[PDB]
């Protein structure tokens, strides 16, 4: 009876081992000749860059108000990729039963979950294209990345935001202050004409010790967010034709603490 | 502006979006914090809990043993009867269909099979552990069989392969690993097209499969054939005919666990299956 | 193509340098565009075909 109650003790340390089916025999020299290197640790792995989630304005042309002529165009995001599906809140269709977040499931929204806290830098690569189709292309323009820290009162929504420049005489040096702000601890500026890439790196700024990476609700991920905006000429209010590509990776303390278990997944189609 | 440069030129290459590929090198990026040096700590004890290692490293993931399901005795057996056949690969699927009120479905890997995904090559050992549910009056003897390829689609004999036979006594919970036994260095890694994947062992009773009969034709992607077959007949104390007994199995990875690769067939899955029937 | 023939092994990387060019034969001359250059591991199901989609 002690050879059964010994054996019972979680994680199998009491089972007889059993002679197993042969011997191990691998060589120091085995990576020269297969594959080069070795995936042994995902802390490296997660460094690497991931295509995620291509960023367009296409909500705000519903609306028959919405300013065209050289208009400023701001999307407020989160700074975590909110993983792929039909998440309770969506970015992607609001206004329409049932939203969803039209993105693909990176290495970091797929190790994630496995945990039990979160904390550290994201960085970002964002990348500019768009077309007229018709009205003969126009100057890339200017765009900007900056923070949107925390505030109890009067902070700045979540994303497809648009603001007129102009009047009948031009522009308008109070419109051009009302579509900015102070930037403190926000803006890198460049001109997409010479430059049409940003990289950007976000510090945690938490207050607290850690988040839960088992976050599925989009406002809940969205407590610490950042903004993208461009300044572009003869746009069009009822159409969208810019847009950013995002590739996310992992800071220099990006960190998960407890590998508590692996949650169940499914596929998904949109 | 006194002097001249007498220097000679160069070549730039601009590289205007970078490198985003590598993982070991300095990158030109612009963080946005007061200074350049603004760090935290990685030392995974500041959330409450000492910490046994690094648990970002994927040892941890190869190692965390998972119940997978269970399989039947059934004292009214003949001497030789299979009773377990599986494919010795870690990609085990188990779909289950949201019990409570609404249409959802699911899939669950273990630990050594979550980690995998990301990864197209796969080698190293495995451990198995079988554990019977029985009282201190039942005898018996099983048997535990390995075939390196081609599958057992008959009852096999006794040393022509590797063979175990344990008994039902005062000990239960045998732990076995099974080592590389194949003739390539490394393994593919299984995928699944659909919703609902086939069947990667033989009865389960959590996913309401019965069939008894050996499943094959694995061979890309697994290690082998586990089976396992009845030596000496149960022996209960009350009278067979409606007496049965149950086995639970749990899966892990052997410390020679090996992948080596980077896939995309995880790029459309996710997480959130919670509402997404409608 | 040419001393790989008279061989029995081969293993090792290949380099490749690819250059854009391109016109519109009429309706005058829009912008370059993007480009990309990927890998495609193997898969057991799913695998993408060799060339030309769009």
């Amino acid at each position: 009876s002690p050879l059964a109650i010994a054996g019972n003790r979680a994680g199998g340390s009491g089972a007889i081992t059993l002679e197993p089916f042969g011997s191990d025999n691998t060589s120091p020299e085995l990576s020269k000749l297969h594959f080069g290197e070795t995936y042994d640790h995902m802390r490296v792995l997660v460094k690497g860059y991931n295509f995620y989630k291509a960023v367009l304005d296409n909500t705000t042309i519903t609306d028959p108000d919405n300013p065209s002529g050289t208009v400023v165009i701001r999307s407020t995001v989160p700074d975590f990729p909110a993983p792929r599906g039909h998440i309770p809140n969506g970015p992607d269709k609001p206004f329409l039963p049932h939203p969803e977040n039209a993105a693909l499931c990176t290495h970091l929204t797929w190790f994630s979950p496995c945990y039990v806290a979160r904390r550290g830098g994201i960085r970002w690569k964002y990348l500019h294209f768009g077309a007229r189709f018709g009205a003969t292309d126009a100057p890339k323009g200017l765009g900007f990345v900056n923070r949107v820290p925390q505030v109890p009162y009067g902070r700045r929504p979540l994303g497809n935001e648009r603001l007129p420049l102009t009047d009948v005489n031009g522009f308008n040096p109070t419109e051009l202050s009302q579509a900015f702000s102070n930037e403190n601890g926000g803006v890198y500026a460049t001109d997409l004409d010479v430059q049409p890439a940003i990289e950007v790196e976000l510090p945690f700024y938490s207050s607290l010790r850690f988040v839960n990476p088992r976050w599925d609700d989009y406002e809940k991920i969205g407590i610490h967010r950042h903004s993208i905006d461009l300044l572009s000429y003869r746009t069009n209010g009822a159409k969208c034709e810019d847009a950013w590509m995002a590739y996310v990776a992992a800071g220099d303390d990006f960190n998960l603490s407890w590998m508590l278990s692996c949650p169940p997944f499914r596929l998904v189609n949109l | 502006c006194r002097p001249v440069v007498i220097d000679p030129p160069h070549k730039y290459r601009p590289t205007y979006v970078g490198n985003m590929a590598n993982a070991d090198i300095a990158e030109a990026v612009d963080k946005l914090s007061l200074t350049s040096k603004q760090e935290l700590t990685i030392n995974h004890d500041v959330i409450g809990k000492k910490s046994d290692g690094d648990d970002m490293h994927l040892s941890t993931f190869f190692g965390r043993e998972a119940y997978m399901d269970r399989f039947e005795w059934k004292t009214t057996d003949s001497y030789d009867t299979l009773l377990f056949y599986t494919h010795v690969h870690p990609i085990l699927f188990k779909r289950f269909e949201a019990t409570s009120g609404d249409y959802d479905v699911g899939m669950l890997l273990p630990p050594v099979g979550y980690a995998t995904i990301p990864f197209s090559f796969w080698r190293g050992g495995m451990t198995f552990r079988f554990s019977i549910v029985a009282s201190a009056f039942h005898r018996g003897r099983l048997r535990i069989v390995y075939q390196p390829q081609g599958g057992l689609g008959t009852v096999p004999g006794f040393s022509a392969a590797f063979n175990r036979v344990i008994d039902l006594g005062d000990a239960r919970d045998f732990e076995v690993t099974v080592e590389w036994n194949q003739n390539i260095a490394f393994r593919e890694v299984h995928t699944t097209g659909s919703n609902v994947p086939s069947a990667q062992y033989t009865p389960g009773l959590d996913v309401g499969r019965t069939s008894q009969l050996p499943l094959g034709d694995q061979t890309s992607v697994s290690n082998g054939v586990l089976a396992v077959y009845v030596v000496n007949d149960l022996v209960s104390p009350d009278g067979g005919t409606d007496e049965s007994v149950e086995v639970n199995w749990f899966v892990k990875g052997a410390p020679s666990f090996e992948v080596a690769s980077r896939d995309t067939k995880f790029a459309r899955w996710s997480t959130h299956w919670s509402q997404e029937e409608f």
